[PDB]
């Protein structure tokens, strides 16, 4: 996502920034979804369902 | 002046058909192969009476794989443009000599009557041609070209047996490929193409000569 | 080959579908004008430039062969018309050919053969213009161009 | 001869014969040892003033102060220049512009033309 | 001493050079021999060519050209004067010359250009924006293709040229 | 930025600007505006996103990446910025302008084409206009590329259709013929397939050693009770030790090959299963808490994989040569296995346990054998509408070139049609010629190898020519060369009385002789070799001002005595000196010898990913350096030159490529052409689809090109 400081910002400490999406055992986590959790992407939540 | 560039070229001609001797497997001595351009220089004692037939001298031979069977012979003619009256000469030369391989390195080109003479000498002796040119670097060692292995007919005949196909169903490779020229390969013989792959790694193919 | 060699000043003209190609300058000896220096003016009316002169030289120098009206008449019609006998009727032929669908707009009739050369120059100028550089090409689409 | 010279040796590639009134091309004379110019659908002949019969390239004919006419001055189009001084009359406003031809040869430099009846003079800057 | 010689043509071209060394009477005003000089670089030359070809002529007309330049009589001041010994004088490849000045500034511009004509070519776009998630450079740049598009529509690409990554935006 | 464009505008005019390098000043010039331009879209750009509150729906639309982007937001809020058609500035229509609105030739932003507006705000109305037009080029675009793509892509799966992977899974065509011996080389599946990380590419040897291996001596860290549990009991084992010291010398084996197999150093491979993603399903469901201590013997871990590695069987045989096939053909899966499986890696990292593991072996063999092509299937046509589909996809001569050179190596489709062809004559071939290391950090060797390489005739070098009548060059009317003549007075002195009175003479430009480094005894002896010993040619100094060249010529003396009628049939020398002057320049080849010349640029390159070099710590590194590259055709020649590299000296041409490498070097050439044009879009096609394209055109030596 456009979100945070690409490169740097994560390593910020993780302030969890609530950005990066994180899934677990089937629950969402933290974050927030869009077309690159979701869309057509390599690694999708939909990819991984399938 | 370009005649100092020629000893460079003839140093690096020399080198490089002595790789090719040495993957055809006709044993070089490893110091041959270790020469640099220094020692040749040294060899024929550069710089004085150019023009001199120092390819006459260059002229060698090599002996060697596993089975000492004679040997396979190289020929650099002084002439530009070689005619069959060197050819004929040569040829009384080689079969004086009683060798079984003839490798000749022209300078530009061959006379069509010399190429179609040196096909009817096709049932004795082997003559292969080199254009001095495409000879000059080692295209071998080019990062396009995958490593080729020849293999023996006993090896393509347990190959088609333990895939079950036809000669006729492989792969087909040129038999004037820069390559196949290269081993001097014929008809019928079969190449293994070993492969780097971004997949597998190592892949490896065939390809029957045609 | 060993001519002057040469190519990019060897300027020539087509007319409506003869079946050859013709070199200007007989074009111009067929209009009547066999002075290279009345030619040259009729090319160029502004002499005090020695390089598009010079760029003509070898067009005229190729001319040389033939000097006559007759006789480069007669050689537009062998370059035109089908092989035949006579040189008479070809000149005719040829003369007609030369007066009528050579520029029409600009005149039909043979007491405007001479307005009609002064047009042809005025072409070729227009031509050696941009072969020099001095004019830019006409754009292929300019709306000003189009009816 | 000096660096700061010039190659126009005067380039006559007209001279026509003075009876047929046709082109002249150069000869040899071996017997005077001097070349000459001859028509060559009549005898006539007369000496050269050059030694030279062909020249080729200069490059850079950067041809910069000719075939631009003074009257260009007049164009609507053109922009007139606040920028002042002709050159030669004590007048400012002139219009400029550039290359104007495809030998553009890359000359992005402006050339300026004077504009009121005293001069029609033509610099550049 | 001088070398003997029996040569007419090298007798002659001996002369030559001493003629061109008797330019501006420099040799006056030192007092060098130009004629044992000239005779020793000439020997010089011929023990570097062993004839009298074309190039050997060449040579000593280059030598000779060297000597009779106008705008640097300080090179043949140098040689008479042996600042310059014949053995060095005989041979071009110590570099060329380059007291008249302005022409030995000139080759460096032209050494100039030609390296001017290696700078970058002609360097590109430099929108420099997000930072790469691999070499950490910033230096990216931005591709912007197919407008409406069918169903794909006008997503923003951008690479990283420092090591061919390349990422969507989002 | 508008007054900083007059500025330069202003600049320019002054003549002072000081051009780019391999370009005209106006290209220097429309470089440099067009930078100006586009930095003053980008820079209100970021300053619109940032205005931007956050309720705003429009960029919550963009945001999701629902619909829309970036840029819609500059066009919309911000300034819409330069239109262009065809790459460039809106051209001059009418003489030297756009529009009648404007005056001539006027090169400030708006008179040719910038929109200064947003849409919200409105366009006024010349923008409209150029807006208008900078509508045209994509409707057009539209249409062409509509009718190409459908063409190309029935084309190809015509030809392809036939092939399909057989029950003994090997891919043949119609006339049984082998294609591959496994599909795509390893006998996977395109949808089971996932980028994964290899984990021995790791740089630093002695980090890969610190990360990798499994201790013994124990460091005071609770060891042998810190993370394992009863193996503490084991490390006094002798065999233990020796067979996982055995494991660490086939990962440095292994780390060794991969190295060899991915050159550049990249990480990311297609391969099935991702193991990583399975270990942590492993790990949340068995509620493995990493802090607890393991509960797993090293030695169950190190067996169990050689024994999945047995069972993940891709191809069945039992002789030397079905060995030898299996172990090569999943070479880099198991490789990989053995990296991410690692006893050190799995006692540490992962943590997991051993009915955990013993799960998680069972799904892996369960997924690595579904993986496996399915015999029947039609592969050929599958292939041909993966590689059909991306020249569906954007661009048809849409310029967006960042090599900083020319425009060539075509982007996009016509490139396609091209490679696609097999065309003998490409509208635009190229060559790529890399330079040995010395030659490669130096400017000035650099240049040498330029000059050579280079092909420039004479006619370049020549400032000037003339032709002269002078007899006696004795009293010659070029009174300056006069000195010359003197000089040139022994210059063969007898045959000056015979030679003829005709004179050419060329001065030559002093800074582009130069460049070329070239020195007057090669252009006399160049000369004299091609038109013979007839062509008697003097010449000055290369150190006068006036660099000058006198050329005449000689006849064959004896036998020109007017025997029977002079078999030239009389031509004048002059005459004949033009076509020796014509032919002098046309033919005379110093140097480079035929079709490439100098077209050169010279580059520097330290942007891109080039020669990657390893170092003695074990980690790869970059190494900028001078690489040429050439438009132009001649890599059997181009090879041969001094200090030219013969191993990566590459062209984009595949039918010279044919000519000297052979047709292995073309199939992996070809490869390398059609990837890097569907990596254009960098959409990613898989490439086993591209291998299953190569393979069928390669497929029977001579170059079968799909027309
Ligand atoms: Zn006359
Ligand atoms: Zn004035
Ligand atoms: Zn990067």
């Amino acid at each position: 996502t456009h979100p945070d400081d690409e490169d740097s910002g994560p390593y910020k400490h993780i302030s969890p920034g609530d950005t990066k999406v994180v899934v677990e055992n089937g629950e969402l986590i933290m974050g927030i979804l869009c077309k690159k959790s979701l869309g057509t992407s390599a690694g999708s939540l939909v990819h991984i369902s399938y | 002046m370009d005649d100092e560039e020629e000893t460079y070229r003839l140093w690096k001609i020399r080198k490089t058909i002595m790789q090719l001797c040495h993957d055809r497997g006709y044993l070089v001595t490893q110091d041959e192969l270790d020469q640099t351009l220094e020692e040749f220089k040294a060899q024929s004692g550069d710089k004085p009476s150019e023009g001199r037939p120092r390819r006459t001298d260059l002229t060698v031979l090599v002996a060697h794989n596993d089975d000492p069977t004679d040997q396979m012979f190289v020929f650099f003619p002084e002439e530009p443009k070689v005619g069959i009256k060197t050819i004929k000469v040569y040829c009384q030369r080689m079969q004086e000599e009683n060798i079984t391989r003839a490798l000749i390195v022209v300078q530009q080109g061959m006379t069509p009557s010399a190429k179609q003479s040196l096909v009817d000498m096709a049932p004795k002796y082997i003559l292969e041609q080199f254009l001095q040119q495409e000879l000059l670097i080692n295209i071998t060692e080019h990062e396009l070209v995958p490593e080729h292995v020849v293999m023996t007919k006993e090896e393509v005949t347990e190959l088609l047996a333990r895939y079950k196909l036809r000669e006729n169903q492989l792969p087909r490779i040129q038999a004037g490929d820069p390559v196949a020229r290269y081993f001097g390969i014929k008809r019928g013989q079969v190449v293994k193409i070993i492969r780097p792959s971004e997949t597998a790694g190592r892949y490896i193919t065939y390809r029957l000569v045609q | 080959g060993a001519k002057k060699s040469a190519i990019g000043q060897r300027i020539v003209a087509t007319l409506p579908y003869i079946k050859q190609e013709v070199p200007i300058i007989i074009v111009f000896r067929a209009l009547g004008f066999v002075s290279d220096r009345d030619i040259l003016e009729h090319i160029i009316y502004d002499f005090e430039d020695p390089e598009m002169m010079e760029m003509v030289k070898p067009s005229l120098d190729e001319a040389f062969v033939i000097q006559e009206q007759n006789v480069a008449l007669n050689f537009i019609g062998s370059r035109g018309a089908k092989p035949g006998v006579t040189k008479e009727k070809r000149i005719k032929y040829a003369k007609e050919v030369l007066q009528k669908e050579m520029l029409p707009h600009v005149g039909v009739s043979d007491f405007c053969e001479t307005k009609k050369a002064y047009f042809l120059g005025y072409m070729v100028h227009r031509l050696l213009l941009a072969a020099l550089g001095r004019r830019e090409l006409d754009d292929r689409d300019h709306y000003g161009n189009k009816r | 001869m000096e660096p700061d010279g010039t190659y126009e040796p005067g380039f006559v590639g007209i001279r026509f014969c003075q009876e047929c009134n046709n082109m002249l091309y150069p000869k040899e004379d071996k017997e005077n040892r001097i070349l000459l110019y001859a028509c060559r659908n009549c005898d006539y002949q007369q000496e050269a003033d050059n030694s030279c019969i062909y020249v080729n390239k200069i490059t850079h004919e950067v041809d910069e102060l000719t075939q631009i006419i003074a009257d260009v001055s007049q164009d609507p189009t053109l922009p007139r220049t606040e920028d002042h001084p002709c050159q030669k009359c004590g007048h400012k406003e002139a219009v400029f512009f550039q290359s104007h031809s495809a030998r553009a040869e890359d000359a992005m430099r402006l050339y300026y033309v004077c504009t009121a009846p005293h001069c029609g003079h033509r610099w550049t800057e | 001493r001088a070398p003997s010689t029996s040569d007419s043509v090298r007798l002659k071209c001996r002369e030559m050079l001493a003629a061109a060394l008797r330019t501006g009477d420099d040799y006056i005003a030192i007092g060098a021999d130009e004629e044992e000089l000239g005779s020793q670089i000439e020997e010089a030359i011929y023990q570097e060519i062993r004839n009298t070809d074309m190039k050997y002529k060449n040579r000593v007309r280059s030598r000779i050209s060297n000597l009779k330049d106008a705008k640097n009589p300080n090179l043949r001041k140098n040689v008479l004067c042996g600042n310059i010994p014949p053995d060095l004088f005989a041979r071009m490849t110590a570099e060329e010359m380059a007291s008249d000045e302005l022409k030995e500034m000139r080759k460096n511009l032209t050494k100039e250009a030609i390296r001017e004509h290696q700078m970058a070519k002609t360097g590109g776009t430099q929108t420099d924006l997000f930072t790469c998630g691999k070499c950490k450079k910033k230096n990216c740049t931005y591709t912007q293709v197919q407008t409406r598009s069918a169903d794909e529509p006008m997503t923003t690409f951008v690479v990283c040229n420092e090591c061919g990554n390349r990422w969507k935006f989002c | 930025a508008k007054q900083d464009v007059i500025e330069v505008i202003e600049k320019a005019h002054n003549n002072e600007l000081e051009p780019t390098p391999g370009n005209t000043l106006r290209q220097t010039f429309e470089n440099q505006v067009n930078r100006i331009l586009n930095d003053a879209r980008d820079k209100t750009g970021s300053s619109a996103q940032k205005s931007l509150s956050e309720y705003n729906n429009f960029k919550s639309m963009v945001v999701s990446g629902a619909k829309g982007s970036k840029i819609n937001i500059s066009q919309v809020i911000a300034v819409v910025g330069q239109q262009n058609v065809e790459g460039k500035r809106i051209p001059f229509g009418f003489k030297h302008r756009t529009l009648p609105h404007f005056i001539k030739d006027d090169y400030g932003p708006e008179s040719r084409g910038f929109v200064e507006n947003s849409y919200l705000a409105g366009l006024t109305p010349t923008e409209f206009f150029f807006h208008a037009m900078g509508g045209r080029e994509g409707l057009i675009d539209t249409a062409v590329k509509t009718a190409e793509t459908g063409y190309i892509q029935r084309r190809l799966i015509k030809s392809m259709e036939s092939v399909m992977v057989k029950y003994d899974a090997t891919v043949r065509n119609s006339i049984n013929q082998v294609v591959q011996l496994r599909y795509g080389e390893d006998g996977l599946a395109g949808e089971s397939v996932e980028f994964q990380n290899l984990a021995t590419l790791k740089p630093s040897n002695k980090a890969f050693e610190k990360k990798f291996r499994f201790d013994y001596t124990n460091e005071r860290a609770l060891r042998r009770t810190l993370q394992e549990d009863l193996v503490k009991d084991v490390l006094s084992n002798a065999h233990i030790q020796n067979e996982l010291e055995r494991e660490f010398e086939r990962m440095r084996e292994d780390r060794e090959v991969l190295r060899v197999i991915f050159p550049t150093g990249d990480s990311k491979v297609v391969l099935p299963c991702n193991l990583l993603r399975m270990i942590w399903n492993a790990q949340k469901i068995f509620h493995i808490n990493p802090r607890l201590p393991s509960d797993l013997h090293p030695i169950k871990v190190v067996e169990g994989v050689k024994e999945l590695s047995k069972k993940l069987v891709i191809v069945n045989g039992d002789d030397p040569l079905s060995r030898q096939a299996q172990e090569n053909a999943t070479l880099l899966f198991n490789i990989h296995l053995r990296s991410t499986l690692c006893s050190r890696r799995m006692a540490e990292e992962f943590r997991l346990s051993g009915e955990a593991f013993d799960w998680l072996l069972g799904e892996i063999e369960s997924k690595f054998n579904q993986a496996i092509a399915h015999p029947g299937e039609m592969v050929g046509a599958l292939a041909a509408q993966s590689l059909g589909e991306p020249a569906t996809q954007m661009t048809l001569n849409t310029f967006h070139y960042a090599g900083v050179s020319a425009k060539n190596v075509t982007l996009g489709v016509p490139r396609l049609k091209e490679l696609i062809n097999i065309s003998k004559k490409p509208k635009t071939p190229s060559l790529t010629v890399f330079l040995l290391g010395q030659s490669a950090r130096d400017a000035e060797r650099a240049k040498d190898i330029l000059c050579r390489l280079e092909h420039t005739t004479l006619r370049k070098v020549t400032a000037n020519t003339a032709i002269y009548y002078d007899p006696n060059p004795q009293s010659t009317v070029v009174a300056e060369d006069q000195e010359w003549v003197n000089v040139y007075y022994e210059m063969p002195d007898f045959d000056v009385a015979r030679i003829s009175p005709w004179l050419l003479r060329v001065e030559l430009d002093r800074k582009h002789m130069t460049d070329r480094k070239l020195t007057m005894e090669q252009i006399a002896e160049k000369i004299n070799a091609g038109f013979g010993d007839d062509l008697n040619c003097i010449f000055n100094d290369d150190n006068a001002e006036k660099l000058v060249l006198r050329i005449r010529i000689m006849n064959s003396d004896e036998n020109k005595m007017q025997e029977e009628e002079e078999v030239v049939d009389k031509m004048d020398d002059d005459v004949f000196l033009r076509c020796i002057e014509s032919n002098m320049l046309t033919d005379m080849t110093l140097q480079g010898i035929e079709q490439i010349s100098k077209v050169y640029m010279h580059l520097p390159q330290t942007d891109n990913k080039k020669k990657i070099i390893i170092t003695e710590d074990g980690e790869f590194k970059a190494l900028q350096e001078w690489i040429l590259e050439t438009d132009g055709v001649s890599l059997m020649r181009v090879l041969s030159e001094k200090d030219v590299d013969p191993v990566r000296t590459t062209s984009n041409d595949i039918v010279e490529i044919f000519t000297v490498l052979g047709i292995e070097a073309v199939r992996k050439a070809l490869e390398r052409e059609l990837y890097h044009v569907i990596s254009f879009d960098g959409s990613y096609v898989n490439y086993r689809h591209l291998a299953l394209l190569c393979d069928t055109m390669t497929c029977r030596g001579h170059l079968m090109a799909i027309t």
